[PDB]
RNA sequence: ACCCACUCGGCACCUUACGAGAAAUCAAAGUCUUUGGGUUCUGGGGGGAGUAUGGUCGCAAGGCUGAAACUUAAAGGAAUUGACGGAAGGGCACCACCAGGAGUGGAGCCUGCGGCUUAAUUUGACUCAACACGGGGAAACUCACCAGGUCCAGACACAAUAAGGAUUGACAGAUUGAGAGCUCUUUCUUGAUUUUGUGGGUGGUGGUGCAUGGCCGUUCUUAGUUGGUGGAGUGAUUUGUCUGCUUAAUUGCGAUAACGAACGAGACCUUAACCUACUAAAUAGUGGUGCUAGCAUUUGCUGGUUAUCCACUUCUUAGAGGGACUAUCGGUUUCAAGCCGAUGGAAGUUUGAGGCAAUAACAGGUCUGUGAUGCCCUUAGACGUUCUGGGCCGCACGCGCGCUACACUGACGGAGCCAGCGAGUCUAACCUUGGCCGAGAGGUCUUGGUAAUCUUGUGAAACUCCGUCGUGCUGGGGAUAGAGCAUUGUAAUUAUUGCUCUUCAACGAGGAAUUCCUAGUAAGCGCAAGUCAUCAGCUUGCGUUGAUUACGUCCCUGCCCUUUGUACACACC
């Protein structure tokens, strides 16, 4: 998919030797968190903000200013 | 593949012949020098270059061929 | 006779496993390096071989006893994971079938393949996954093939020749297909650039795709791959990754010695759909106004006018947003994931259609895309290259993709008259409107456009309407062939293509077989783009007209999955 275009660089290189040639194929996948100028995460990613304990009750009452 | 055939007769090349040449020019009894063979009135060939003597034919070789002066 | 409880001794099964084992398994195969109850028998790597020999028993066939030389690095056991089967159980699918549509297979031609022919008819590829494929529509070119002619573009190093010239070129004639100084005659020219030799290079559409890279096709219209902590196992391993249900999906639910995750699917992206909401526009358009034509006249109706001005953004354009989440309701289901129906909705089949796409495999195709490349070959009488000419088109015939037909839901003739995706000329001749001339093809003079501006509303074709014909190989059909005219091109003969007249074949719905397909789909229909000087019966996309039939299954076929066997693991080639 699309994240491929966004996050992985590839290169093929032909390395000519005494016997024949070999194909080097390099693939690098870069930290998307660091994206900088694009999307900062995979389309996959789904973060939930973590609530907060509450200490409720305290029967009514009102503040004045 | 197939290899070879030939109803024969291979073609050769050329030679530039021999000739200890430019004897042509003649100097009299000490020491006046007269040119044999006439030279070229083309601006390109400042009259050092001569004309070969055939028949009808006098011809400038320096002009790689160029021009047909006839006397 | 039957039931309950007990007990000796039987044939066995069940569950455990403290314990054993290399494991499979075992109440003995336990009580074994913590090694001793009694006793008998047999084995000491594989083959050679239960062979030779002697003894013995037998009527015999044979039985008992039973060697060595020599050979050899394994043979063997159990389990694991693969692979594979002409074993069994499940699944998936219009490259399967059901219900059907439209066909192909029969005909003419077009076009590839075989075959034959040939100087040559260059060549790759042969089930799906070779044959309108190599973007492969070849007049030269391309081009590799064939008949023949030039050239070196043979780096560099060393040696040799050699300034008394190493070498170069050529006018005319001869030659030659040729206005190739190819060679020859002849005799000027050139000046250390070459020549000759060895060494070494270099080019090559020469060989090897069974030496390679890369790319691609196929498995795959598939759903699979792995790791953390836990559990099992001495171990390779296994569980997780599973009976079921569910999904297009190892998609999920559920079951659960597993829990929770990652690659792949999904998400993501592109395109087609919806925005009287946003921002705008003389390269898009609408309403008003002026200038103005025609018809009615009573307002009216239908046009002209890239700026005569004013306003707008519904339609067009493209930025930003919004929108759908199978929503609401109800059926059905283990009331789970889901599936179904109804309403709403631009939209509810993964929204439709694509792009991307893991792990692994193949001696799949490509050295003829590459100045990607190993090795082999070849290298001046070239397999380098170029030039002239022919050839890939050759025709008893077999095979594939196709085009056009057999007519009356039609052909012909008037007339109506509507798309979408494209593309177009700089140091050049591309897309072409308009005016004339021409029966046509075309010609000619001008013209707009490097483009939302011009071609172009690309006035496309099927289609619609009024006529002619009237079932007759007919006016269906248009093969083959003759004559003439034009276009591209240096070149049109074996006829590039276009036009006119004429000639008027087979084909009366196509045997056995066989392809493709579920909605704006199938089928019909044209167009633009690729190729392209010229040539589309091909492809790739596009819009126009627009159905019948399923919404299912495992019968055929194909494939995945379990279970199972394996002496395979280079893995049934
Ligand atoms: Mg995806
Ligand atoms: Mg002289
Ligand atoms: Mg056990
Ligand atoms: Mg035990
Ligand atoms: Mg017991
Ligand atoms: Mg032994
Ligand atoms: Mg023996
Ligand atoms: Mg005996
Ligand atoms: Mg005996
Ligand atoms: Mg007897
Ligand atoms: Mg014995
Ligand atoms: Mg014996
Ligand atoms: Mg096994
Ligand atoms: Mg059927
Ligand atoms: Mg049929
Ligand atoms: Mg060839
Ligand atoms: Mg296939
Ligand atoms: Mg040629
Ligand atoms: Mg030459
Ligand atoms: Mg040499
Ligand atoms: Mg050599
Ligand atoms: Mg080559
Ligand atoms: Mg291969
Ligand atoms: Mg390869
Ligand atoms: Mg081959
Ligand atoms: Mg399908
Ligand atoms: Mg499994
Ligand atoms: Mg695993
Ligand atoms: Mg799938
Ligand atoms: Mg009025
Ligand atoms: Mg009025
Ligand atoms: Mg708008
Ligand atoms: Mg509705
Ligand atoms: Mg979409
Ligand atoms: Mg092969
Ligand atoms: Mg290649
Ligand atoms: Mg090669
Ligand atoms: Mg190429
Ligand atoms: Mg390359
Ligand atoms: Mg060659
Ligand atoms: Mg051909
Ligand atoms: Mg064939
Ligand atoms: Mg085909
Ligand atoms: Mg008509
Ligand atoms: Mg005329
Ligand atoms: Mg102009
Ligand atoms: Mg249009
Ligand atoms: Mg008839
Ligand atoms: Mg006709
Ligand atoms: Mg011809
Ligand atoms: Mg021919
Ligand atoms: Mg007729
Ligand atoms: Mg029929
Ligand atoms: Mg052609
Ligand atoms: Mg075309
Ligand atoms: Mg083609
Ligand atoms: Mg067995
Ligand atoms: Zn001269």
């Amino acid at each position: 998919g699309q994240p491929v275009n966004d996050f992985i660089d590839t290169a093929t290189r032909h390395v000519l030797m005494r016997q024949g040639v070999l194909g080097i194929k390099v693939k690098i996948m870069r930290d998307p968190a660091k994206s900088r100028t694009g999307p900062k995460a995979l389309p996959d990613a789904v973060t939930i903000i973590e609530p907060k304990e509450e200490e409720p009750i305290l029967a009514p009452s009102v503040k004045d200013y | 593949x197939x290899x070879x055939x030939x109803x024969x007769x291979x073609x050769x090349x050329x030679x530039x012949x021999x000739x200890x040449v430019l004897s042509y020019y003649k100097v009299d009894a000490e020491g006046k020098v007269t040119k044999l063979r006439r030279e070229c009135s083309n601006p390109t060939c400042g009259a050092g270059v001569f004309l070969a003597n055939h028949k009808d034919r006098l011809y400038c070789g320096k002009c790689h061929s160029v021009y047909k002066v006839n006397a």
